[PDB]
C-alpha cells in the first residue's frame, strides 16, 4: 500500500506493453492516495504524465469512452484526443452507460453531434438528457460545477478500478 | 470461492477468512478491496440464506476488514450501504420490489449492528457505559446516503437555503421523499448517522427535500387531523426526532414530535417551518459542534451560538399549545425553557 | 330584510324574533348624523338582544366591526379605564367597561393563535388595532383584575361575571407566559379560581369551555405544580429521582400507556445531560433505554441504534 511504488509499477508494466497491468497499478496508486476514490486524489500522485500515459493505455484497450472522459482529468482539458477517440466506433467499455460521468458541455456536445451524424438515436437522446441537467450547466457559480466534477471524478475512479480489481 | 456457488465450500471458506489473519505487512488495494468485496457479498448471501445467525463469519471478516485502514473502512461502509440500497439486498429490510416484518427487523438489527461495529471506535470505562461512534464513519454514510438518494447534491452547501426555495426543488425533493418511503432503512443509517453527532449535517440536502416533501404533503392535506397520513407523521416524527438526536434543533423545539399525534396538519406544518427558520438563523455546519475530549465526543452547544434556545421560534410553538390547551395541556410539560 | 329597511321601522327588530345585522349596520354607519347614531343604537339593541356573548360575536364578526361596536357602546355609557377603577360608575356603564377591557383582552389572546393561510385596508385596520391593544395590554389587564376583585353587585350573577373576567385575564397570563415563566403561576391561581366558581354556581347561563379550563389546569400543574404515570415522570425527572423513573417505565411496558415518543424524547435528553457530565447517568441511560429497547420489542419495532451502541462490551450487570 505505497502509492509511488505502485505507480512505478504501473509505469513498468507501461513500457512493456503491459497496458491493463499499467492500468491496475494505476489505479491501485489512486485508491491509495484517496480512500478509494472517495477523497480527492492529490495532484502531486494523478500528474499529466501519469494520466496522458493512463489514457494511451485506455485508448489502446479499445476503452475510448473511458478516454473521453479521461481526457477531463487534467489540468486543462484535452479536447483533441477526447474528439479522436469519440470517433472511435469499435468500443468495448459500455459507451453510453458510462456518460454518467461527462461533465464537459463541450464534450457532451460533440457526442451528441456525432451520435446525429451517425443516426444514433437513443445515444443522441441520453446525451441530450446528460447535458440538459440542472447541475451540470456551465453556468453554475463555479461551485456546483466544481463539486460535480470531484463527484463524477470519484465515481469514475471507483467504476474503473472495479473494472481492473 | 467466497463467490463460489455450492454454499458448502462458500461457508468453509468465509470461516477461514474471518478468523485467518490478514497478512502482517498490509493489504494491497486489489486485495484489499477484493476481500471487502467478497466479505459483503458473503455477509449479504450469507443472511439471505442463513440469516442473523449464519452471518458472524462474514460479519467477523467485514469488522476485521472495516478495521484494517480508512481506506478499507470507507470502502467497506459504502459498500455495505451501497449493497443494503440496491435492488438486491433491499427485500431483507421492508424494501419495496409480501414479506414477514419479524425477519426484516432482524436482518436489520444484524446489518445495522456490523455498521455500529465497523464504526464504533475499538478500545473499562464504566461497567454501564458504551463506546462513542466515530464521526467519520457517519460522515461517509451520510455521503453515500446522499449520493444514493440524490445523487446530483446540487445544494452541497450545508447552510439551508430561504423557504422559497423549496418551490424551486420540487421535483428532488419530492425524490428523496418518495425514496425515504421506499426504503425503511434508510431513517436507521440517520439514525445511525444522526448517532453520531455531526454528520447529520452531510445529510442536510436530504433533510431539506425530505422536510419539503414532508411540509409539501402538509401543504395538501385537507384532512383535519394528523393520522389521515401515518407514514408521513412518522417520517416528520422521526425527521425531527433525528434532528433532534442529531442535535440540530434544541430540544425544546425538537420535543414537537411528541405532539404531532394531536396536532392539525397546518399546525404542525408552521411547526417544521419554524424549524425551517431555525436551521435558516443557525444552519448544519460542523465548526459549531465543539471536541469534549473528557469524554470525546462532538457536542452542540446552543447556549453560546446565540439565542439557540428558541428565542423567537418557541413562539409559534407556544402560541400552538395555547390554542391546544384543551388537549395539550398536559403536553406543556415538554416545552419550557429550561 | 335589508340595511335601508331596518333604518326604517323602530319596531321591525322585535318582528325579526343578527349577526350579519351587525355587521351590516357597522358597514353602513362607517361608510365614507342622524342616519349614523340610528344605525348605530339598533347594532346596540342587537347585540344586546344577543345576550352580550362575546364568542358568538367575535367568531361571527371581524375585529373592526366588533371594536366600532364596542366604542360606540363606550360612548353613549360614560366617555382612562385605569383610572375609572367602576367603583362609583354605573352598573351598566361598568359592565361596558369591563366587557371592552374582557374583548380587548380576547382578541389580543386569539390574535396569537395561528390559523389557516377592500381586504388589504381591512388587515391594516387589524393590524393598527392590534398594535393599539398591544400597547395598552397592561391597562386592560389591571381593569379586569380590579373588575374581579370589586364584586360589589339588565342585571346579571356577580358570580358569573367575575368567573368569566378571571377567566379572561388567566388566559391572557397564560399567553404572556410564554416569554416569562413566572406569570404562569399568577394564571393557575386565576384558573383555580374560575374552577371554584365553575363548581359553586353550576349555571350554564355564563358559558365557558370545560375541556379548555380543564386543559388549562392540567397545563398549571405540571408548569406550576406548587397522579398520572406522565406526570411521575415529569415530576421525577424535575427531581432526579430516576431509580422511579425507571420503575414507571418498567410497568409502563405491561400496560404500554406512555406514548412512545414521550420516552424516546426523555431517553434523549437524558443521554443529552449524559455526554456533558454526570458519569452516573450513563447507566439511568442504559436502564431507561433497555426497557424501550425491551418496549420497542413488545410494539414489533426495531432495536434502536442505542442498544447496539449499549451491548458493544456486554456485561453481566447489563445482561
Amino acid at each position: 500500500n505505497n502509492h509511488s511504488w505502485l505507480i512505478i509499477q504501473a509505469d513498468i508494466y507501461f513500457a512493456t506493453n503491459q497496458y491493463s497491468a499499467a492500468l491496475h497499478y494505476y489505479l491501485q496508486a489512486g485508491a491509495v492516495c484517496s480512500d478509494f476514490f472517495n477523497k480527492a486524489v492529490p495532484p502531486d500522485v494523478y500528474t499529466d504524465q501519469v494520466i496522458k500515459r493512463m489514457i494511451k493505455c485506455c485508448s489502446l484497450l479499445n476503452c475510448h469512452t473511458q478516454v473521453a472522459i479521461l481526457c477531463q482529468f487534467l489540468r486543462e482539458i484535452d479536447y483533441k484526443t477526447a474528439f479522436k477517440s469519440l470517433q472511435e466506433q469499435n468500443s468495448h467499455d459500455a459507451m453510453d452507460s458510462y456518460y454518467d460521468y461527462i461533465w464537459d458541455v463541450t464534450i457532451l456536445e460533440y457526442l451528441t453531434y456525432l451520435h446525429h451524424k451517425r443516426g444514433e438515436t437513443d445515444k443522441r437522446q441520453i446525451a441530450i438528457k446528460a447535458i440538459g441537467q440542472t447541475e451540470l450547466n456551465a453556468s453554475n457559480p463555479e461551485e456546483v460545477l466544481q463539486l460535480a466534477a470531484q463527484r463524477r471524478k470519484k465515481k469514475f475512479l471507483q467504476a474503473m478500478a472495479k473494472l481492473y480489481f | 470461492l467466497l463467490l463460489h456457488p455450492e454454499e458448502e465450500v462458500a461457508e468453509a471458506a468465509a470461516s477461514l477468512l474471518a478468523i485467518c489473519p490478514f497478512p502482517s505487512e498490509a493489504l494491497s488495494p486489489s486485495q484489499l478491496l477484493g476481500l471487502v468485496r467478497a466479505g459483503v457479498h458473503r455477509f449479504f448471501a450469507s443472511l439471505r440464506l442463513h440469516g442473523p445467525p449464519g452471518v458472524a463469519s462474514a460479519c467477523q471478516l467485514l469488522t476485521r476488514l472495516s478495521q484494517t485502514s480508512p481506506a478499507g473502512l470507507k470502502a467497506v461502509l459504502q459498500l455495505l450501504v451501497e449493497g443494503a440500497l440496491h435492488r438486491g439486498n433491499t427485500e431483507l429490510f421492508g424494501g419495496q420490489v409480501s414479506r414477514n416484518q419479524q425477519e426484516v427487523i432482524y436482518n436489520t438489527q444484524s446489518l445495522l449492528s456490523l455498521l455500529v461495529h465497523c464504526c464504533s471506535a475499538p478500545g473499562c470505562g464504566e461497567c454501564w457505559g458504551a463506546p462513542i461512534l466515530s464521526p467519520e464513519a457517519a460522515k461517509a454514510v451520510a455521503v453515500t446516503l446522499v449520493e444514493s438518494v440524490c445523487p446530483d447534491a446540487a445544494g452541497a452547501e450545508l447552510a439551508w437555503p430561504p423557504e422559497e426555495h423549496a418551490r424551486a426543488t420540487v421535483e428532488r425533493d419530492l425524490r428523496i421523499g418518495r425514496r425515504f418511503r421506499e426504503q425503511p432503512l434508510l431513517f436507521e443509517l440517520l439514525k445511525l448517522v444522526a448517532a453520531a453527532p455531526p454528520a447529520l449535517c452531510y445529510c442536510s440536502v436530504l433533510l431539506r427535500g425530505l422536510l419539503a416533501a414532508l411540509l409539501g404533503h402538509w401543504e395538501a392535506s385537507r384532512h383535519p387531523d394528523t393520522t389521515h397520513s401515518p407514514w408521513h407523521l412518522e417520517a416528520s416524527c422521526t425527521l425531527v426526532a433525528v434532528m433532534a438526536e442529531g442535535s440540530l434543533l434544541p430540544p425544546a423545539l425538537g420535543n414537537m414530535h411528541e405532539v404531532f399525534s394531536q396536532l392539525a396538519p397546518f399546525e404542525v406544518r408552521l411547526l417544521l417551518l419554524s424549524v425551517w427558520g431555525f436551521l435558516r438563523e443557525h444552519g448544519p455546519l460542523p465548526q459549531k459542534f465543539i471536541f469534549q475530549s473528557e469524554r470525546g465526543r462532538f457536542i452542540r452547544d446552543f447556549s453560546r451560538e446565540g439565542g439557540g434556545e428558541g428565542g423567537p421560534h418557541l413562539a409559534v410553538l407556544h402560541s400552538v399549545l395555547h390554542r391546544n390547551i384543551d388537549r395539550l395541556g398536559l403536553f406543556s410539560g415538554r416545552f419550557q425553557a429550561p | 330584510t335589508c340595511w335601508f329597511e331596518f333604518l326604517l321601522e323602530e319596531s321591525l327588530l322585535e318582528k325579526h324574533l343578527p349577526v350579519q345585522l351587525i355587521v351590516q349596520f357597522l358597514e353602513q354607519a362607517s361608510k365614507p348624523n342622524k342616519r349614523n347614531r340610528i344605525l348605530k343604537l339598533l347594532a346596540l339593541k342587537v347585540a344586546a338582544h344577543l345576550k352580550w356573548d362575546l364568542d358568538i360575536l367575535e367568531k361571527s364578526l371581524s375585529v373592526p366591526v366588533l371594536n366600532m361596536l364596542l366604542n360606540e357602546l363606550l360612548c353613549i355609557s360614560k366617555v382612562k379605564h385605569v383610572d375609572m377603577d367602576l367603583a362609583t360608575l354605573p352598573p351598566t356603564t361598568a359592565m361596558a367597561v369591563l366587557l371592552y377591557n374582557r374583548w380587548a383582552i380576547r382578541t389580543i389572546v386569539q390574535s396569537s393563535f395561528p390559523v389557516k393561510q377592500q381586504m388589504q385596508q381591512e388587515k391594516e385596520l387589524t393590524e393598527n388595532i392590534l398594535k393599539v391593544l398591544k400597547e395598552q395590554a397592561a391597562d386592560s389587564i389591571l381593569v379586569l383584575e380590579a373588575a374581579l376583585k370589586l364584586n360589589k353587585d339588565l342585571k346579571v350573577k356577580t358570580e358569573e361575571m367575575q368567573c368569566q373576567v378571571c377567566y379572561d385575564l388567566g388566559a391572557a397570563y397564560f399567553q404572556q407566559g410564554s416569554t416569562n415563566s413566572a406569570v404562569y403561576e399568577n394564571a393557575r391561581e386565576k384558573f383555580f379560581r374560575t374552577k371554584e366558581l365553575i363548581a359553586e354556581i353550576g349555571s350554564l347561563s355564563c358559558t365557558i369551555d370545560e375541556k379548555r379550563l380543564a386543559g388549562y389546569c392540567q397545563a398549571c400543574d405540571v408548569l406550576v405544580p406548587s397522579l398520572t404515570p406522565y406526570s411521575q415522570v415529569h415530576i421525577c425527572l424535575r427531581s432526579g429521582n430516576y431509580q422511579e423513573v425507571i420503575q414507571i417505565f418498567i410497568e409502563d411496558n405491561l400496560t404500554l400507556s406512555l406514548p412512545v415518543q414521550f420516552r424516546q424524547s426523555v431517553l434523549r435528553e437524558l443521554f443529552k445531560k449524559a455526554q456533558q457530565g454526570n458519569e452516573a447517568l450513563d447507566e439511568i441511560c442504559f436502564k431507561v433505554c433497555a426497557c424501550n429497547t425491551v418496549r420497542d420489542i413488545l410494539e414489533g419495532r426495531t432495536i434502536s441504534v442505542q442498544f447496539n451502541q449499549l451491548f458493544l462490551r456486554p456485561n453481566k450487570e447489563k445482561i
